[PDB]
């Protein structure tokens, strides 16, 4: 089974450089091309360039020729993309893909910003009579005031997935993000089942497991 | 460069029916080897893209038979027969003939389902948040269709402006609905100067607006 494993999310200051990696497994790395793709949040796909890891040869979209440098390390089966002279225009998810686009990396989010990391507060959205109808209750968690993206939310350590809606984050007027995650459950379960939202904000090392109590 | 055009930003389809998604190129994608270097990709919400069709008309390995591609050298169609609710996502064409490779702007597939009014829930600010000096009031519109839904906030029956923010989920891959949150943000001090908090919801599935409210102090 082929896998392309990309490095983790980056928060980097404007005017600096960043290097993202794409480690290949499950096939002979030097026998296939690696392509790089940019995707701004909520937007489409843009092609950056391609490298032949066996030869070192590269071709770049002219739009990225000043911005991007593609290299490959045969000994570690890893392809690299360096982005220089960073600006907020470079904030995006960057993908690697084996030639032709059957096999893709999971993406690397790059946020270019001078703002400081901040961890969120996590507040319960408690189920009440104002969130209970026809035997169904709604409850959730509000994940407020964090930077940068992303936050992940699970419920009951991943055991609860049916009826969960975790909303896209919003950027508040303060420049900090906020999101909520909700779940609908049987109202008859409110007294017998513990509901916990597991919130992770990796950039601030925030991990909160908040129990949401009926009120 | 070769410009790829997808003229429809979205196309709607009822599950079990067929749908066509169009793409055009500003130059023929035909190569002298006889292949036309047009590729179709799907990107599901929160996932990496995945290939569907390679070289215009060939089904990629493991892709369901219901997906097919055809075209001239400059105009192309991805046909999805027997559409399933799980086919929601964005469909992109791409040319792989000449550098720089280029993508179309994408066409979302909207799954048509029965119209459904939202179930509306309202959450006062938590005591924990109030201790920190801020108050967030959350109104949840759950599992509705179509996507268009308007939320207005009224505090002490005064219509609010400028202090709410909404988030909408992507169309659910199982039930084809959307959900929406609206959050009204006030300071604790401003929040305690008022008693009645209400969100008013307008949606095609409703004959008249639905209001959910609470009074501060249970
Ligand atoms: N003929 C292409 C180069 C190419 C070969 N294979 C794929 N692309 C060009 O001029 O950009």
């Amino acid at each position: 089974q082929v896998q392309l494993q990309q490095s983790g999310a980056e928060l980097v200051r404007p005017g600096t450089s960043v290097k993202v990696s794409c480690k290949a497994s499950g096939y002979a790395f030097t026998n296939y091309l690696i392509e790089w793709i940019k995707q701004r949040p909520g937007q489409g796909l843009e092609w950056i360039g391609v490298i032949n890891p066996g030869s070192g040869g590269t071709n770049y979209n002219e739009k990225f020729r000043v911005k991007a440098t593609l290299t490959a390390d045969k000994s570690s089966s890893t392809a690299y993309m360096q982005l220089s002279s960073l600006t907020s225009d470079d904030s995006a998810v960057y993908f690697c893909a084996r030639g032709g686009g059957y096999y893709w990396g999971q993406g690397t989010l790059v946020t270019v910003s001078a703002a400081s990391t901040k961890g969120p507060s996590v507040f319960p959205l408690a189920p009440s009579s104002k969130s209970t109808s026809g035997g169904t209750a709604a409850l959730g968690c509000l994940v407020k005031d964090y930077f940068p993206e992303p936050v992940t939310v699970s419920w009951n350590s991943g055991a609860l997935t049916s009826g969960v809606h975790t909303f896209p984050a919003v950027l508040q007027s303060s420049g900090l993000y906020s999101l909520s995650s909700v779940v609908t459950v049987p109202s008859s379960s409110l007294g017998t089942q513990t509901y916990i939202c597991n919130v992770n904000h990796k950039p601030s090392n925030t991990k909160v497991d908040k129990k949401v109590e009926p009120k | 460069d070769i410009v790829m055009t997808q003229a429809a930003p979205s196309v709607p389809v009822t599950p079990g029916e067929s749908v066509s998604i169009s793409c055009r190129s500003s130059k023929s994608l035909l190569h002298s080897n006889g292949n036309t270097y047009l590729f179709w990709f799907l990107q599901r919400p929160g996932q990496s893209p995945q290939v569907l069709i390679y070289r215009m008309s060939n089904l990629a390995s493991g892709v369901p038979d219901r997906f097919s591609g055809s075209g001239s050298g400059t105009a192309f169609t991805l046909r999805i027969s027997r559409v399933e609710a799980e086919d929601v996502g964005v469909y992109y064409c791409m040319q792989h003939l000449e550098y720089p490779y280029t993508f179309g702007s994408g066409t979302r597939l909207e799954i048509k389902r029965t119209v459904a009014a939202p179930s509306v829930f309202i959450f006062p600010p938590s005591d924990e948040q109030l201790k920190s000096g801020t108050a967030s009031v959350v109104c949840l519109l759950n599992n509705f269709y179509p996507r268009e839904a308007k939320v207005q906030w009224k505090v002490d029956n005064a219509l609010q402006s400028g202090n709410s923010q909404e988030s909408v989920t992507e169309q659910d891959s199982k039930d084809s609905t959307y959900s929406l949150s609206s959050t009204l943000t006030l300071s604790k001090a401003d929040y305690e100067k008022h008693k009645v908090y209400a969100c008013e919801v307008t949606h095609q599935g409703l004959s008249s607006p639905v209001t959910k409210s609470f009074n501060r102090g249970e």
